[PDB]
């Protein structure tokens, strides 16, 4: 569940420094992201099939 | 909700000359025209000209303005008769001074001279003025919108809207 | 600033109306401040100008 997202990511032309800001800011998030949603699948896919595994031994 | 809207009317300002257009603008014939918004007014000889306004609107007004930097006194004394011409608009509290600006620049648009661009928000309920001795180009339409919380911006692509 | 703390210090500039509004104030069509703190410099040279009344 995201807040609204928004492309409104441009400064005057005095103000690269915090273009640069803004930059490494979606740069910091890309990567909090991606290493998170690949760890949760690799995680999550290990669980799932232990839990097929469990319920066959159940039987 | 976006609206244009007509916010001054320019005929009631005297000994003085508006609705003027440059080559730099033309239609889609050819020609001179200038912005439909934004009114050039010239010949000011020094005189001031005091306009009030009040937002009795229900929405906030955007209105956008400019500002003539003329390049030498030959030119400043050909658009507006006079060594003059400062303005000073006032929207609420805040006050935006434009004292007159005499320089060259390179020509763009066979202009060595620049007019420039300022805009401002009249709240409902609120008020501005302005006073003008020349080198004004005058917000005589307006845009009445209503902000919306989620702001998205802006989309950059040649394609069309499907 | 012989403390051993830093100071913090606030000053105004005065913005006059007209000609009459500075000769009444101040007697002269002048009045300029330049304060440097350190190596900074800030100059405030006069400016004379009408503003809406508040
Ligand atoms: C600006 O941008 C933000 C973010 O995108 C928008 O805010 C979102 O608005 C939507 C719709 O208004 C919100 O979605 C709604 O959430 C309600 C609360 O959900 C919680 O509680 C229910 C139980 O009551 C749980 O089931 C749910 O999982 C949450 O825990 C729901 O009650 C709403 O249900 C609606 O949709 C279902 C079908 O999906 C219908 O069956 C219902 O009858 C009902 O119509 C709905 O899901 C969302 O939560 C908001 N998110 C945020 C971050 O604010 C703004 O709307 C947007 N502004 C504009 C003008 O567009
Ligand atoms: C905005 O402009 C209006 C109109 O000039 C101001 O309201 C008027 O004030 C005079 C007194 O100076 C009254 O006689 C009028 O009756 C008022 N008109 C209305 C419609 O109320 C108003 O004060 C201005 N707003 C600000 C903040 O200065």
């Amino acid at each position: 569940n995201t807040q609204f997202e928004s492309t409104a990511k441009e400064f005057n032309k005095i103000e690269m420094r915090i273009k640069h800001l803004s930059d490494r800011v979606d740069d910091g998030f890309l990567d909090v992201w991606s290493y998170n949603a690949e760890l949760l699948v690799l995680l999550e896919n290990e669980r799932t099939l232990d839990f097929h595994d469990a319920n066959v031994n159940n039987l | 909700h976006f609206r244009k809207e007509k916010i001054i009317d320019m005929t009631r300002f005297s000994d003085v000359t508006t609705n003027n257009v440059d080559s730099a603008c033309p239609y889609d014939t050819n020609g001179a025209s200038f912005y439909r918004n934004l009114n050039w007014v010239q010949q000011n000889k020094g005189k001031q000209l005091i306009f009030h306004y009040q937002n009795s609107e229900n929405n906030p007004l955007l209105i956008i303005w400019g500002v003539h930097q003329t390049s030498n006194a030959a030119e400043q004394n050909t658009y507006y008769g006079s060594q003059t011409g400062s303005t000073t608009i006032t929207i609420g509290e805040e006050t935006n001074t434009y004292p007159l600006v005499i320089s060259e620049s390179s020509i763009l648009n066979g202009h060595s001279d620049r007019i420039n661009y300022f805009w401002g928000v009249v709240n409902p309920n609120q008020n501005f003025s302005i006073v003008s001795t020349g080198n004004f180009i005058w917000p005589e339409y307006g845009y009445f919108f209503q902000k919306t919380t989620n702001i998205s911006g802006i989309i950059k692509s040649s394609e069309k809207i499907s």
